[PDB]
């Protein structure tokens, strides 16, 4: 059976795109987002001339910062920039292009070395970024050595060490699919074929009773991967229809606010995936997005949220009053204003990432986890999760 | 129609840095920007005309990782 997601309501799709639209005018390097560009080009929606300026800004920023900048882009982000080039039917080229390719190849080589011949060491970033890097190079018909592919193969193959999310497995599966379709790494062809099936099975076995694969925000990338190949013996069609039901409910309940998440979902709703960047169709008609004329406004209600940090001595626990509809980040700002609380964030393609709390920065294989009561990890970051009145938000330094 | 310390793409108003003016790359859609013109680690190999080291596995992989492309030269091999 095949993984098919029947077209959703055009109105519903349009309002998703309108969430992306304001970002088209935010061209500062801290806000530039190659995933947004890619998601839009693969969608049924377009931003017209704004897109061309956006790509131009991407090319200026990424090439000047990495070859010649305030907090220049990461290698993982460089990989997504490569996807953005494919989305405009370009191959990375010229002397500047060649150098960018080799920088991404160095990233993979360093992660391979960090992982080790034994496969105990972690990558310095994630296996998600490792897969993303292989995919990005493959989409531009750039080859990586079998030894590089081997680390991704071992990570998903039987008796592998560690546990990977649905997102990570899906990204790996996409990388494997590009290698297979391109007939790259022929000395790993059978293992690559087997790994794709392995990822299929693990993703299907991660489907919740609601219908999501892992969770609501893993479902988009999971669907992208599942759409790329048949799955004989399995009921892929049924699983994907159940996911659509789950996806539809989540959409109608306002689950998708984050621009990166929308950019990963929009291709699915247009029956496209990142694998369509092998043979891109850049001139396919797309509906022009117009700004949602919209009176947003304004709450009159005050809510109180308890903010707590038990990972530090002495511990922090305070009730914070904010306007209803405020984010966790607003709570953090208010806590800082009241005195006795500090924190730090850094920019990412998903928005502000919490890196430090009350002077304590997360170290290697550590992060500040966001939770609500009771002991329940948030599915959104500080700038997207909007706590309800009486909620308790915890920041917890954890190791993974 | 926009600042100094920087060259402009003539045929479509997009504006680009001067490090790209006459640099063999087609950065402008029209191509105007080109017209008025140490030890190596084990398992690595040195690029013939420079200081650079690359992994041995980048030899003959279809992409010039060396500035002089020496890693892709004797690559019609057996
Ligand atoms: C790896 C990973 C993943 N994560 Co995290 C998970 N699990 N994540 C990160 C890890 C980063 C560290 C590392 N060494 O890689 C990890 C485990 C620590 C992290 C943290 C969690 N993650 C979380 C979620 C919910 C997000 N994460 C994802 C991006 C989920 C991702 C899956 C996905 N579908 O995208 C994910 C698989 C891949 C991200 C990536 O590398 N993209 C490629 C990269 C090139 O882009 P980038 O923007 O430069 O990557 C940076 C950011 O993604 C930042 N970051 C990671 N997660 C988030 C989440 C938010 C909300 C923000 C603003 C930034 C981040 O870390 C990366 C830098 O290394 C997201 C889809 C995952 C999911 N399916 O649930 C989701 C995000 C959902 C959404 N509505 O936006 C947490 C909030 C969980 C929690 N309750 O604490 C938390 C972030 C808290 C904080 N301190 O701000
Ligand atoms: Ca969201
Ligand atoms: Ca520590
Ligand atoms: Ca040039
Ligand atoms: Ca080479």
């Amino acid at each position: 059976e095949m993984c098919e997601i029947p077209e959703m309501d055009s109105h519903l799709v349009e309002k998703l795109g309108q969430h992306l639209l304001p970002w088209m005018d935010r061209l500062s390097l801290e806000h530039l987002n190659p995933s947004i560009y890619v998601g839009l080009r693969l969608s049924s929606l377009q931003a017209g001339t704004k897109e061309d300026l956006y790509l131009h800004s991407l090319k200026l920023g990424y090439q000047q910062c990495l070859l010649g900048c305030q907090g220049k882009p990461s290698m993982g982000q460089l990989a997504l920039y490569l996807l953005a080039l494919r989305a405009n039917c370009e191959f990375v080229r010229g002397h500047k292009g060649d150098r960018l390719v080799s920088q991404l190849k160095w990233f993979l080589e360093d992660e391979k070395r960090a992982i080790g011949h034994d496969h105990k060491g972690h990558p310095h970033t994630s296996y998600y970024q490792y897969g993303l890097g292989i995919l990005a190079l493959c989409l531009h018909q750039k080859r990586v050595h079998d030894s590089v592919v081997d680390k991704l193969l071992y990570a998903v193959e039987p008796f592998h060490q560690g546990h990977h999310s649905v997102d990570t497995a899906a990204m790996a599966g996409l990388a494997f699919t590009c290698l297979k379709r391109s007939n790259f790494n022929p000395g790993r062809r059978q293992r690559i074929t087997m790994a794709i099936r392995t990822v299929q099975e693990e993703i299907l076995k991660a489907q919740t009773p609601e219908g999501h694969f892992g969770n609501v925000y893993s479902t988009p990338l999971a669907l992208q991967f599942l759409m790329t190949s048949p799955m004989r013996g399995a009921e892929l069609g049924t699983a994907c229809l159940k996911a659509r039901v789950a996806l539809l409910a989540s959409l109608q309940d306002g689950a998708f606010q984050n621009a990166l998440m929308i950019s990963q979902l929009l291709p699915v709703l247009n029956h496209k995936t990142y694998i369509d960047l092998i043979f891109p169709d850049c001139l396919a008609p797309r509906v022009m997005l117009e700004p949602a004329a919209e009176t947003i406004p304004q709450t009159q209600e005050i809510i109180s949220v308890t903010l707590q940090v038990l990972s530090l001595l002495p511990p922090y626990r305070q009730s914070i009053s904010v306007l209803a509809g405020s984010t966790v980040e607003d709570v953090l700002k208010k806590a800082h204003e009241l005195g006795g609380f500090t924190y730090e964030t850094q920019a990412s393609l998903s928005g502000p990432y919490l890196t430090s709390v009350m002077g304590k920065a997360a170290g290697e294989r550590e992060f500040w986890q966001l939770l609500r009561d009771p002991n329940t990890p948030l599915l959104q970051g500080i700038a997207d999760y909007r706590p309800k009145d009486g909620e308790t938000i915890e920041l917890r330094l954890v190791s993974w | 129609s926009c600042p100094p310390t920087k060259f402009q793409c003539r045929t479509s108003g997009l504006c680009v840095p001067l490090t790209w003016r006459c640099d063999r790359d087609l950065d402008c859609s029209d191509g105007s920007d080109e017209e008025e013109c140490l030890a190596c680690l084990a398992g690595e190999l040195r690029c013939t005309l420079s200081d650079d080291c690359i992994p041995l596995t980048w030899r003959c992989d279809g992409h010039p990782d060396c500035p002089d492309s020496s890693d892709e030269l004797g690559c019609g091999t057996n």
